[PDB]
């Protein structure tokens, strides 16, 4: 019963034979900013189905000595379809998300990912002095890997990122994690290029393993903004 | 005692016992019953 | 759900359990979800009414306690001859929360905060050993510490019209009174202190990586009132901060590895266990090792 | 209040007041630009609600920039007034520009025009600092196009002045009050000594 | 009091003192394709103010031998802005219009110009057998000119082109013309990298002339698509 | 009309406008008034609730701020051999608010106030070095702070029998107590003080332009009360002032050239822009040119 | 807090919030109405 799933947002829908339930960040759902905490006046742009559906990001490989990978929201879908064309085209964004993770394997295949959003995962520097660079930051559509994931990349500890919201993809139990993000910011709207509100950190905890013949074992990342509203129009800035 | 103009400039409010763990330890669409198989 | 709660839950008795199809024991942790089994369906428990309180653990009161964020020694003298880099008789100091790791931790123990401010400054004098090898006495010395915005003008000398202060809000004391108290409101452009910022404060590409000027307090500008004295002074100024009517979000993964600077999380850990980059936790023998076991 | 547009070396006293236009003969011309901030020096500091501003750290609110053409009764013309949102580079072009809030100005018995420059901020307030390239003090621009040209009969002046004046609408604050970086001394003044005697 | 008029759609304004009335095609207002009309089943993306604007294309001069300017629309407006990104992001298209031409001079400058909405302006080659190319025919943002503006370039009559929903922009009477377009097709929706529903014409009947300094005397076209709604969305085809 | 306002206006959402003979964004400034297009005229809008508070620029708070008015120095000490225009051991001084320009300039932002001053008065000392060139320690000295009307009978020496005060408002101090603080009602002759004068205060044409002794508010005697020690020190005594029951009439246009006099508006403009006399605000290379474009 | 006998001793009067910015944005004899051409 709570095994199956699908998603089905704008002309995009997604089936799972093999999920967990799915976890809502914080018991919260995406919603449009009302009123009484609207800050910029004019009126926004809400593409809805244009925009609120999934984006299929390239997969990984998973192999016997990965560390991790992880996205930033919005920067990962900043130019991708009509939310790219959306977010260089105005000032001002606002979104939640819908986030599927995808990896499947034999029944003789072992390995746990755990698949966590971070809010705000300011990223620290290794046994230097300097702040990480705009490019150690920005990856886009590729994304970055855990230098660290034993600390998270920021001094903290892994152990205890289950504060997060987050899943398991156990391969013996589910295929598929599945989070629901509401809007996580400080302010009602953000500039979509250079802040970030959600990293999407999957970490190999138990490394994957199998004494069956080695296949290749992706790990697939689907995105779906939800809630879109975009704000102060002007030319593209890409 | 606040005889200062400014609501801000009062003492510390500790009479806050309001919680919901919940948020954080049950985050799921699907709420779980005690004894039943989760899965 | 919602609820109030001032004291720990109780615990009710409980009896044999052998229910086919019920296993309040076994869990699915792959949901994310935390453990719900209770200790009345794991064993057998009595009836305690418990009446253990948690105002202790209140966010207001774990947070709302006076921390330095502050330490400056400065020389009260003749300055003339003193290099540029010196403190001549003042100092200015961007206000942060990020040079004293006690009060660090615990405010980077969450994500997003909204609090006032409760500032104490604390000053101590001592005469200067070089050049006056004697003991005189301590002066009663008169402070002006000035609240100057972020990015604003602040004084460039002891003596600067700057310090004149028609609007900036200033507060003078002396030595001999108990240190001074002010209270600075939630000054956030936004709702709520953003305690990481996993983004540039900039339009271009060569800003400052999780640094965010809104949510910078200010700059708080330190001279000593008194023009100098014949002999040299130390003066100490140690400013102690309390939040208070505290809000938190998103509470994170406490820092392990030590911290380097106070410009970002950049980590290194120590050379070896604990709190290494390898090790957080210090080594045993074996998993089948009790470090503390008891033997008689 | 009037804005000092052209604050130029070329400019001396009240001529800084006044923009001057002159027919052209290629199309989509720009004519002006106007920076954004108003706690920073600029055409928008010397004016009653930056003076007042620069008062303040933090500013909220919509601004209203009213333009009034001060040509002949036989001139002639239809301008392109464009505030962009920040994030990029300020326009060059027109049919960059019309891409943002914009307002089209055709002279008329009406003299003046008004292009609302509207609160769009992700945050509540815009702050200062010392960095106009922040992200929380960056308002964007304000460009000056021609939409059709500047035609005037033979004996009109070739060139006409436009007057612009800034305001605040009524949904403007002001928070964090500060000295104002607009009045200092290095010493005493005169006569200061003489009521001590 | 019918003098003077503003035009506001999305963050554009546009305001004329010399306008004279404005021109409803056939008595009919843009509206969003009805329920009891559709035939696309997908759920339509509206982005309202951030496709309903005025967009102010290239601005051409008034010369003594100028035969006359023509723009296609949906074309001209085909690579512009959000308007552009829909179009190029999305199989169907479907939307009105409002037009707004400006031309101002001097109270000593004569010259009128027929400003006309053509529906459906297929047009015709001169002298040969062959049909005009695609390259004729799509011009874009520029638009073209009229080789014989005396048959409108189909073999028909410029006198009788009053048919059309027009204006006349006459230099002594205005200097502005506005024109509402509804959507105008055979089908509810369209593919609109193939198919043009409207063509606007500047005809300058009377030719401008004047005795005092000559001055260049530009005319300027303002395109504020209405009502836009798009279906089908996809890959960007550019 | 008069009306409440507490907070920032709403704003309202708005649809397409395409009527004749309507048009919000043209506007008249030959007459006077101010442009009231709304931005709900000139672009599409959406509904904002403003809770944004407007008590921070209440005209009390933009003024009833203590601002430094006055800075005296004097030497206190055996004053037998010295000049006579050096302050034995007090000083006399004219009661006014255009000596430090923070203040100066906001008071300035209006033609008319009517306000009580609160007055504050710190008082510093320091050995002198001269002298005696070794620190013995700071004495706690009485100071007297002696209101005398305008034009009235000032002390003449520091033991003078006019110090005795007998109507005359007197105030008396320790350098170990804080600082001093009187309140002076307002005493102007008029139903407002005139922050500008546009005439002269004498009945023949020998007097003084824009000065207008009806708007001064006295003078401040202050002397040690304490005879002199056998060493000299050195006294600074700072009077600040805080409006309070602030009524403003005629915002003024804000002061650009520095001030040259506090008896006059003379101006001369600093060498280059910015607040030069021919170009107040500071250059660009053209009106096309972005002074801070951002390019990436 | 005021023990003193003086009314003009009593703190600073923050409580005034009446506005009226017409009288220097609109004095004029005759009002503007929203849209209409004022001249």
């Amino acid at each position: 019963s709570d095994r199956v799933l699908q998603l089905k947002l704008g002309n995009s829908a997604i089936v799972t034979q093999e999920a967990a339930n799915y976890c809502c960040a914080y018991g919260e759902w995406p919603n449009y900013l009302p009123d009484h905490e609207a800050v910029a006046i004019d009126k926004p742009t809400q593409p809805e189905t244009a925009t609120d559906r999934f984006y299929t990001l390239k997969s990984v490989k998973w192999e016997t000595g990965s560390t991790g990978w992880w996205w930033k929201l919005p920067d990962a879908l900043n130019n991708i379809g009509m939310f790219g064309q959306n977010v260089q085209h105005h000032y001002l964004y606002r979104s939640g998300f819908l986030i599927h993770v995808q990896c499947n394997a034999t029944k003789f295949h072992q390995g746990a990912l755990l698949v966590v959003a971070i809010p705000e995962h300011q990223r620290g520097a290794h046994n230097t002095n300097t702040s990480p660079g705009f490019d150690d930051i920005m990856k886009g559509e590729e994304g970055g890997t855990f230098n660290h994931p034993y600390v998270l990349d920021d001094g903290t500890s892994l152990a205890c990122a289950t504060i997060f919201p987050h899943q398991w993809i156990n391969l013996r139990t589910n295929n598929s994690a599945t989070i629901v993000l509401p809007w996580m910011n400080a302010a009602p709207m953000d500039f979509p290029l250079r802040h970030n509100q959600w990293t999407l950190a999957i970490i190999p905890v138990v490394p994957l393993g199998t004494r069956t013949t080695s296949s290749m074992v992706p790990i697939t990342v689907s995105i779906a903004p939800m809630c879109c509203e975009f704000n102060g129009l002007r030319h593209a800035i890409t | 005692i606040n005889f200062y103009k400014d609501s801000y400039a009062a003492s510390a409010s500790k009479q806050d016992f309001s919680q919901d763990p919940s948020k954080f330890t049950e985050p799921v669409v699907e709420g779980l019953k005690a004894g039943a198989p989760v899965l | 759900i919602e609820s109030i709660i001032k004291t720990a839950t109780d615990t009710v008795k409980s009896e044999i359990n052998a229910e086919l199809g019920v296993v309040p024991s076994l869990n699915a942790v792959e949901t994310g979800a935390t453990s719900n089994t209770e200790p009345e369906e794991a064993i057998q428990t009595r009836t305690v009414i418990n009446q253990h309180g948690v105002s202790e653990t209140l966010v207001e009161n774990f947070l709302s306690r006076a921390a330095l964020v502050s330490k400056r020694s400065f020389e009260y003298k003749d300055h003339t001859s003193s290099t540029a880099r010196a403190d001549k008789n003042f100092f200015k100091w961007t206000i942060n929360t990020r040079s004293f790791v006690q009060l660090r931790r615990k405010l980077e123990l969450f994500t997003y905060l909204r609090f006032d401010a409760e500032i104490t400054i604390l000053t101590t004098v001592a005469v200067n050993g070089s050049g006056n090898n004697t003991y005189v006495g301590l002066p009663d010395l008169t402070l002006q510490a000035m609240f100057v915005p972020t990015g604003a003008l602040t004084p460039e000398k002891q003596d600067s019209f700057h310090w004149q202060s028609g609007s900036n809000a200033s507060v003078f004391f002396k030595i001999s009174d108990p240190p001074a108290r002010i209270t600075i409101p939630f000054m956030c452009i936004n709702s709520a202190y953003s305690v990481f910022y996993d983004g540039f404060a900039g339009f271009e590409k060569n800003g400052l990586y999780g640094i965010n000027p809104a949510d910078t307090i200010g700059n708080l500008c330190v001279r000593i009132v008194n023009e100098h004295q014949p002999v040299g002074f130390t003066v100490t100024v140690r400013v102690y901060m309390k939040p208070k009517h505290i809000k938190a979000w998103a509470p994170r993964p406490p820092r392990t590895l030590p911290y380097m600077s106070i410009a970002n999380a950049n980590y290194k850990g120590k050379e070896r266990a604990p709190n290494a980059l390898s090790a957080i936790i210090g080594n045993r023998d074996s998993v089948k090792t009790m470090p503390h076991n008891i033997v008689n | 209040s009037m804005m000092e547009i052209n604050n130029t070396e070329s400019a001396v006293g009240m001529e800084r007041l006044k923009v001057d236009i002159s027919a052209l003969t290629d199309v989509d011309q720009l004519l002006f630009n106007i920076p954004l901030d108003i706690q920073l020096d600029g055409p928008l500091r010397n004016t009653l609600v930056g003076n007042i501003s620069r008062y303040y750290t933090h500013w909220s609110g919509s601004l209203e920039m009213t333009f009034m053409f001060c040509g002949s009764f036989m001139a002639a013309g239809k301008l392109i007034l464009c505030y962009t949102p920040p994030g990029g580079s300020c326009p060059t072009t027109r049919e960059t520009a019309m891409l943002g809030t914009h307002i089209v100005w055709d002279f008329g018995l009406q003299s003046s025009v008004t292009l609302i420059i509207p609160w769009i901020s992700g945050s509540h307030y815009r702050m200062f600092n010392n960095d106009a390239k922040s992200t929380n003090a960056n308002v964007g621009y304000v460009t000056c196009f021609m939409q059709t040209n500047l035609i005037v009969p033979s004996e009109s002046s070739d060139t006409c002045s436009l007057i612009g004046f800034i305001a605040a609408k009524d949904d403007f604050s002001l928070r964090l009050m500060r000295d104002s970086p607009d009045i200092g001394q290095l010493d005493h003044l005169h006569a200061a000594e003489a009521a001590y005697q």
